[PDB]
């Protein structure tokens, strides 16, 4: 019994029918009412005409459903008793499959008399009680050229940029924001997971000085590098980056410290990497839906399975969670709502840690 | 069986029992203004007691207010609340209370809405849906 | 009290069952309803989607928890019953405490019912209490 | 009368026990008595030796059932009276119906039941509702030497063409996809698994128009990449090429996708993508032959991964039912009955990525 809540909405938008005539039919109604309303709800889009219940009020009273419906009271009763005006769809599936049981009883229970009846055919009867079945706007990168032919970076996307075991995941966080967080005032709350941000810290001070190649994992560094270090070294700490690392978890550790700061920093942008030992992966996805919802701001969710969307699409939400799901391979696009259909190109070197222009 | 603004409406009579400088801005806000026949006259004895400056508490107010005012606020300190309250907690009941009047307009008026419905009148009965549906909307 | 005010920021956000299965799980609801209210609040928005009481309504009749929760009789009652939907926190770690008070009552009401066993290996139930009231 | 006298025939011949136990397994009686003697009608003639009362009358009274069956009263008759033993089939094709029923009564109820002491499974009683009900000429490949040494495609075969991965793993899936689309007026079905939905059409703007180059991917195009695609944008969801947008597709996730699209749309051969992806497998391959056989139209399958070969005869059988099997590193044919196996001649050029052949 969806019905009800079914039919009672095409009224809150009111061109609730451009997709609830672009659906079903009217014969899904068992009452005789919500059919021949539904029927005659199916006559207006001739030109047409548009939605209005007083343009049905001037249709259930002509064909005359006036008194073949449930009245006056039961006819406005269905502005007054639907709310969810964003379903639709939806929604009306429930009675398909309230049909779905229609569309099996009158069916079945013809044949299941056919053993008193056509005895007789058989093979007849058979292939056919068979057959019956069969059917800028846009929060920046740094290299401005990067929220434009996708266009940001905006207030609640789950914007995935995923790659294969370190290629791109892992530190494509460090690249396109430290210029929403170091360069304009978007601040964020961070989260190192594919690492401690102890190896996290050591990874993105590599683009600035050309620093991180003799190397500083096993020794320090040459005079004038000291000299480029100490014009590297207070973009970091002092700047308003802010990760965490902690272990084996289901997902609370982000809103166990990314409720407080609402107030206090801004929250321009919230930070996710890598995904498959967190502990199946929706229940994990959708906790980044509903957050950015909360928050109101862009926020960043590197995954892991080519990058497609078909080889993220069995081990992650990705498509569903996200419209937006760019690569890392260049930023292999995928399925944006959001601007033009334009492709890019930025060169990766794979040393020094920099996806440097064209 | 409590409806959902009737503790909206409490949402007052609990954070000025317990915080008067949570209070002061009610006068401003609501004030009012109130909804309930009797709510209206625990105001008026709750920002009375501002100015004369004694020792204010939960129960201490709560006598001044002689009888029936009791055995409902008394009720209304038998809650499960605190002292720390949000900047859009303060911008929350701002409709609440004074706006509860405004779900009564799609109800006295269908009285006469829906007497033009025994009348077989939908000619100009299907407007104030207009000014209705489209009422609520802002 | 703490629960008999708590669905209603669920339909007024509607898409706050991120608080909720938050710092929780479709458990920790007693009341024979909101535990499966919970896990018909879960894979729904597990979408999808996000949420509505009617999509809510939706699997609980499915599973016809509504002819074995109650009805629609309780869906007017709680999105008319929350006053304000900011609380939510809150009363998620504040009601915590309420299914929490038998998170080591369970994993003690066993030892004391169960000096009726290890007498016989006695000394091992040290080790339960180690990994079952110590956690 | 059909079932009473169902035994006294092979009481008198008695060689005839088999032309009837051969239409009919044991599991196909009713009155708990003369199963017990049908059964048993075969739970005696095992050395030797073979069946008469003598021997048939002691194994029941061996399995002590002699007396919860009869006794010598019911059975001195049978053999007795039933005057011909010529019929014998019979029986075993008209008591058959009864047997026909006890395999489509517990299917249907296990579908309508399944919507109401169950509804709890959701997808189940959609599915495994559909369980156990059961319980040149030619078709424009668009080569030269592929289309020379095949034959056809004729309608219903079902081919399994394999390679090792960039070179011939998913190269094929866009070649014969526009060249019976773009060849002849149909609506054909063009799938997409391995790789998603509609990055595959930023992979096949590379081959019809080819705009790959300049490149596809660096910001726009080059003065050469314009005069080239719009003069037949309007020719490519004009000119038979869907796209299918959905992840973990079973095997029963798909027939529908040819079921309501050849009875409506068109449909003249079902391009899809691997195995691995549409998700033991012998069961499962006598579904996707039992498809294309159940269709009329041949179908694509590609799979993945001395001198020696069978390691695809191996896996699971595989190399019979799907007829054909080809296989590429390598152009030859390794298996097919249509005639000849003749060596195929194709290309890859990286850039267009297209086929000119010999």
């Amino acid at each position: 019994e969806a019905e009800q809540a079914v039919l009672g909405a095409v009224f809150l938008d009111p061109a609730a029918l451009v997709p609830a005539s672009e659906i079903l039919i009217p014969e899904d109604f068992y009452r005789a009412a919500h059919q021949k309303i539904f029927h005659a709800m199916l006559r207006v889009a001739d030109r047409g005409e548009p939605v209005d219940l007083v343009t049905v009020t001037a249709e259930l009273a002509a064909s005359e459903q006036l008194e073949e419906i449930g009245g006056v009271s039961y006819l406005s009763e269905l502005a007054d008793a639907v709310p969810t005006a964003a379903n639709v769809e939806y929604y009306a599936r429930i009675v398909e499959e309230k049909s779905v049981l229609r569309r099996l009883i009158r069916t079945a229970t013809s044949i299941a008399q056919d053993g008193y009846t056509r005895e007789d055919e058989i093979d007849v009867l058979l292939d056919e009680a068979d057959r019956k079945i069969m059917e800028i706007t846009g929060i920046p990168t740094g290299f401005t050229e990067l929220d434009r032919m996708t266009s940001g970076f905006q207030r609640s996307d789950l914007i995935i940029v995923a790659a294969r075991p370190s290629v791109g995941k892992t530190a494509f966080a460090l690249n396109i924001a430290q210029n929403v967080a170091t360069k304009t005032n978007e601040n964020v709350a961070i989260f190192s997971l594919e690492m401690s941000a102890q190896q996290l810290v050591m990874r993105m001070l590599c683009a600035e000085g050309n620093i991180n190649a003799q190397n500083l994992r096993t020794g320090k560094l040459t005079p004038e590098d000291w000299g480029k270090l100490t014009m590297a070294m207070g973009s970091l700490s002092n700047a308003g980056i802010y990760i965490d690392d902690t272990p084996s978890i289901r997902v609370s550790d982000i809103r166990a410290k990314c409720r407080r700061l609402k107030q206090e920093s801004g929250l321009g942008m919230i930070v996710i990497d890598y995904l498959q030992l967190i502990q199946e992966v929706s229940e994990i996805s959708r906790s980044l839906k509903a957050l950015a919802r909360e928050l109101e701001v862009p926020v960043i969710a590197l995954s892991q399975l080519r990058p497609m969307m078909s080889d993220i699409r069995e081990s992650g939400s990705i498509e569903q969670d996200a419209d937006i799901v760019a690569f890392l391979y260049e930023i292999i696009i995928a399925k944006q709502r959001n601007g033009p259909v334009g492709t890019v190109q930025l060169a990766f070197i794979k040393e020094y840690n920099k996806f440097v222009n064209l | 069986l409590l409806p959902a603004f009737q503790n909206a409406e409490r949402l007052l009579l609990a954070h000025m029992m317990r915080s008067r400088d949570v209070a002061l801005v009610v006068q401003e806000r609501i004030g009012g203004r109130f909804n309930i026949e009797e709510h209206r006259a625990l105001a008026a004895y709750i920002y009375a007691f501002y100015e004369e400056g004694h020792e204010a508490d939960p129960g201490a107010l709560i006598s001044r207010i002689p009888g029936e005012l009791q055995p409902l606020a008394s009720e209304l300190s038998l809650l499960l609340i605190a002292d720390d309250v949000s900047e859009q907690e303060l911008e929350d009941y701002i409709r609440h209370v004074l706006n509860r009047p405004k779900w009564l307009m799609l109800k006295v008026k269908e009285q006469e809405k829906t007497e033009a419905e025994r009348r077989k009148d939908f000619l100009t009965a299907a407007r104030i849906a207009k000014e209705m549906i489209e009422m609520k909307k802002m």
